[PDB]
């Protein structure tokens, strides 16, 4: 659940 | 990152173009600068996101622009329904901050209130209190004065006033004024008068009743 | 159908604890952060922080790092705001608001908002309103229209709900913001209808005060003397 | 999962070079790609990274503005371009993928390319001379015999050296090249059972791509 | 940026030994964002330990890490030959990532004498006017070994180039190549060529020679 260091909220 | 909005309050006639500003103390990515609309107490609605993008259902008369520390929201031709408070919001790392808001008031032609006067109910009187109520409805501008007379004499004390927010459809305001007396005080007099005057006129609209007759 | 449905108004004493819920529907609860926003009476919006709904990790804004607790019950798609050791300054409306997302990344905006939860912090008792009808003397007509009213006097805490004929009368109504009279709230509402509507048809103001579990109907009657 | 980089490059100062990093075994656009420099005999230096989903590069402050990260996402490839090449750019460059936990980024790098060596030099390319090393008269050394290959006088690095196409790999020492008078020299030793040589042939294979040289030297015993 | 300093720059340990190397940061690093890499001779670094103390996949249980704030360490419970590598720490605390300067781990083992081999110049080289005489000194320990060249029984220092392999990952030895380069002209003014391998703590060399005139 991480895309280019952006994690799910 | 503090957001400063100006003007705090602005007034516009329908059809006019308006622009309100949001300035930040430090840079905000255009991606992360947003606008919300809120009408009196109800939940804020996302209005513009990432500077310039209109949320679903937002009319095309709205736009946003800006970059760095200077952003704005524009309405090409103001409508009555635009009467609201608009808040900008940023993220540039946490916390989210909001600006202090711009309240948009709508200007319209002057309108006299529809004035109605009401005696204390028989219910209230049973309890030893007496509230004489006067509604001043759908007038413009908000600046109305009410003067109460008992037995044809001005009474200044015991009066409480409340105003509606600006009407979303017709841009008028309404006001309720209540003179509270004791039941005994109320029953020591006969005539009750409420008078509505605009700040710039010396002709009132008057409504009265008498305790003794229809 | 995306909804954030919040719990009802609360009255609590100073030093007590309040817990407000935000029940989410219509989307995968755990894929969007839940934000909390405070709005003090007559003031602006203030972001309190957010909770990560996938991990449960709460983040508090610098002014809310003390007595504030965000939590979840993910099986119920619910988010909670608990405030401990309540102060008078905690008197405000609290909103929960969902993260706005693009196709992949957050916009760091809030798209769906709950209806809000009003918290009143006070040691005062609950007072149910008195409800009085407002009608022109003797039903004296005022041309083609008649204005009636409802006086809702002496209640605490806010809110009250006022309707006319159970909400079937919605046009031509003005409900006035409450004022503080004798340290309690008083409000009024006006309704305007055509002369041929009233008194030939029934007009009743309905006043609900949830704090005192009261619901009052007051029929507006023409009265002389 | 693998990151496969392009081959070694020799460039003059002021030229440009573009290095590729091809990813396999995962969704390319889910993981950031990092670029790391290692000058010869030195440590590691992070150059910055590129967001594979958005294309947005982030450059470390020592790597602005002759350096360019780009993508070809339809090819799951990340590229590093170095413009206006300087002698200081002589290094091995690695691509390295972001490492993420199930829940948040770790700001580590889990998979690494094999590295691309860039030599920046005005020196001209020189082909190696490859010489056989056999004991005088094939004089034996007990049960094993050590043979070798001398790879002398080349520039730039690298050369590739194998023994019998690389089918002879046990008991090999290929020695790090040493720089002398603008030129490198390298040697390799191979040690085999004495009975197997010269009956079974041993040949060193040396490629030097920079000079388009490819030679093979069969090791034979020689007299006096 | 947050500069990492590793200590000791070079560590030596016998197999089975428990050792600890350190990583010191200029400013506090989150334990989540302090990592370790192993790099061996001629290869890519491999993530070894991540978020302070978690072993990457395939990393032996003999490795561990601890630390907090500005002070971190990697421990090897029982050193093995295959651990010969350079270990780098790496942090994030905001950008940029920085790496420490590395700790090179050398494995100690039993002394081992080199297998020494001497090779005359090839006729191919001599015909082009050069004469490289090569000596391999293979699979020895410790790394400190000295090569002496003798021509006609007389020591010669100039014209010698030396190269060492990195430590062997299986047997922990080193190998060395020594080449003495003369002109063909100088080579053919002499008859005997000797390379002598000597440890600095020993009187007893290992010698290999050949003669130009006979086998």
């Amino acid at each position: 659940v991480v895309n280019n260091k952006v994690a799910t909220h | 990152n503090v957001l400063t909005q100006s003007p705090a309050i602005m007034s516009a006639s329908p059809g006019e173009k308006v622009t309100m500003t949001c300035r930040a103390s430090s840079s905000v990515s255009s991606s992360y600068l947003h606008w919300y609309q809120q009408k009196s107490g109800a939940s804020p609605k996302l209005w513009i996101y990432s500077t310039s993008n209109l949320a679903s259902g937002v009319p095309a008369r709205f736009s946003g622009s800006g970059s760095g520390t200077s952003y704005s929201l524009t309405i090409s031709s103001v409508e009555a329904e635009d009467a609201a408070t608009y808040y900008c919001q940023q993220y540039s790392g946490y916390p989210y901050t909001f600006g202090g808001g711009t309240k948009l008031e709508i200007k319209r032609a002057d309108a006299a209130p529809t004035v109605s006067i009401f005696p204390p109910s028989s219910e209230q009187l049973t309890s030893g209190g007496a509230s004489v109520v006067c509604f001043l409805n759908n007038f413009y501008p908000k600046d109305i004065n009410v003067k109460w007379k008992i037995d044809g004499s001005e009474r200044q004390n015991g009066v409480l006033n409340s105003w509606t927010d600006q009407d979303s459809k017709d841009s008028t305001y309404s006001m309720s004024s209540t003179l509270t007396l004791t039941k005994d005080e109320y029953e020591r007099h006969n005539s009750y008068t409420c008078e509505a005057t605009h700040k710039t006129s010396t002709s009132p609209i008057v409504k009265s009743f008498n305790r003794n007759e229809c | 159908a995306v909804q954030l449905e919040q719990s009802g108004p609360e009255l609590k004493k100073p030093g007590e604890t309040v817990k407000i819920s935000c029940k989410a529907s219509g989307y995968t609860f755990t894929n969007y952060g839940m934000n909390w926003v405070k709005q003090a009476p007559g003031k602006g919006l203030k972001w309190m922080g957010w909770i990560n709904t996938y991990t449960g990790e709460p983040t508090y804004a610098d002014d809310f790092k003390e007595r504030f607790a965000f939590s979840l019950e993910t099986s119920a798609s619910a988010a909670y705001l608990q405030i401990n050791n309540l102060k008078n300054e905690d008197t405000a409306t609290y909103f929960c608001a969902r993260d706005y997302y693009g196709s992949t990344y957050p916009y760091y905006a809030m798209d769906y908002w709950g209806q809000g939860t009003t918290v009143t912090v006070s040691s005062a008792k609950t007072t149910a309103p008195s409800v009085y009808p407002l009608a022109p003397v003797c039903g004296d007509t005022t041309g083609s229209s008649v204005t009636l009213g409802c006086l809702v006097k002496g209640y605490f805490p806010e809110p009250v709900t006022l309707t006319w004929n159970s909400g079937s009368l919605s046009s031509g109504v003005h409900t006035f913001p409450a004022v503080l009279q004798s340290d309690l709230y008083t409000l009024s509402s006006s309704v305007t209808v055509t002369s041929s509507t009233w008194p030939s048809q029934s007009i009743t103001c309905n006043v609900a005060h949830p704090a005192s579990s009261t619901k009052v109907d007051k029929k507006i009657e023409p009265r002389g003397g």
